[PDB]
């Protein structure tokens, strides 16, 4: 269904990956939690 | 300097004060590692380099 | 703060033109007759043999029991012609070369008397180049003059 | 620099020398056609250079995903939508300038101030 692709390490150089789904996708804290960067990407 | 910032709010209670204090265990790296931050991350004295192409 | 196996509970209890036919051409022609192509690759913006020369020539220039190797016919044959194919006077002059990139998905609709075709697959495609233009060469000396 | 080549030889031209009617002609050292020098200069060395600055800018350099983008405006487009990259001569004296292009004009400019 075209959901999820295989990539292997030379297509990779080619892609911009986020790191998790919700932190990053949408546009746009507790302090003990640690420190991330945006989805300016 | 974020060490000595948490290194100087650590009162003579804090237990791993008192292992650098006597000189036991430890040090400030470490204190500031585990504590405040653990900065710059190196291979060959240099920071990371760009493995793919141009990004890390 | 903790993992939740009991999840398996609420996931439970959730849920104009030219038109021209075309037939079977004769074979015995073919069975004699191959039909090639051929490129000339000067640039010479038309470099037609009309005006190379007369006459045009197009053509080629104890033990006992044994194993050899085995390989299919055609590389058998195709192997078994190193003779390349030639043009000349008797003196401008071409030489042919195989090209095999694409001998297949080529079947020609030649311009016939008529606007019609009858159906011809290319046997082969030929590269023809030019040569002896300024006619030079060591090919004796060339080794005792690149070692000067 | 601008090599010639020969024509019904084509292979390269060198520079013949003419001291009669005392110009720079070019031979063609296979087949003897011969023709002027339209320039009297005939080698370069180029020792610092300042090209590959913008390596393969094609026109979908706007369609990679990778390259960071960047919100700045074009001097022509005035446009705010560009992609940008450093300068693509991989070598280590580099400058770290940068090279924007904006995605509508394909127009490239630079980050640069020490010279425009
Ligand atoms: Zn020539
Ligand atoms: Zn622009």
């Amino acid at each position: 269904e075209g959901l999820v692709e295989y990539i292997d390490a030379e297509e990779e150089e080619s892609i911009l990956i986020a790191m998790q789904p919700e932190d990053l996708e949408p546009a746009e804290v507790d302090p003990a939690k640690r420190i991330r960067v945006s989805h300016h990407a | 300097k974020a060490g000595r910032l948490a290194e100087v709010n650590l009162k003579d209670l804090n237990n791993v004060k008192q292992m650098v204090m006597a000189g036991s265990k430890g040090s400030f790296i470490n204190i500031a590692q585990m504590s405040a931050c653990v900065g710059q991350q190196s291979v060959e004295g240099k920071r990371i380099a760009f493995g793919f192409v141009d990004r890390t | 703060f903790i993992k939740r196996d009991r999840m398996r509970r609420n996931f439970l209890r959730m849920r104009e033109y030219n038109e021209f036919p075309l037939r079977a051409i004769p074979k015995e022609d073919l069975e004699n007759m191959r039909t090639h192509l051929l490129k000339f690759q000067s640039k010479k913006k038309i470099n037609p043999v009309t005006d190379f020369h007369l006459p045009v020539r197009l053509h080629r220039k104890r033990k006992t029991r044994q194993l050899k190797v085995l390989d299919e016919n055609a590389k058998k044959l195709r192997f078994e012609e190193f003779y390349p194919w030639v043009m000349e006077d008797f003196y401008n002059t071409w030489v042919g070369s195989y090209e095999a990139g694409n001998s297949d998905s080529y079947v020609l609709l030649s311009v016939e008397d008529d606007g019609s075709f009858t159906m011809i697959p290319a046997d082969k495609v030929y590269k023809f180049t030019a040569r002896n233009k300024y006619a030079t060469l060591t090919i004796d000396e060339a080794e005792k003059r690149m070692d000067k | 620099t601008t090599f010639r080549f020969c024509r019904d030889c084509n292979n390269m031209l060198y520079p013949r020398e003419d001291k009669e009617n005392n110009r720079l002609l070019f031979e063609c050292r296979t087949c003897s056609y011969v023709e002027e020098a339209g320039s009297p200069l005939v080698y370069r060395h180029e020792l610092i250079t300042n090209i590959g600055e913008t390596a393969g800018v094609v026109q979908d350099i706007g369609s990679d995903p990778t390259l960071p983008r960047s919100d700045r405006e074009c001097p022509k487009c005035h446009s705010r939508e560009n992609v940008f990259f450093q300068s693509q001569q991989r070598r280590k004296d580099t400058s770290m300038v940068l090279f924007f292009v904006c995605l509508s004009c394909s127009h490239i400019f630079t980050s640069d101030q020490k010279n425009k």
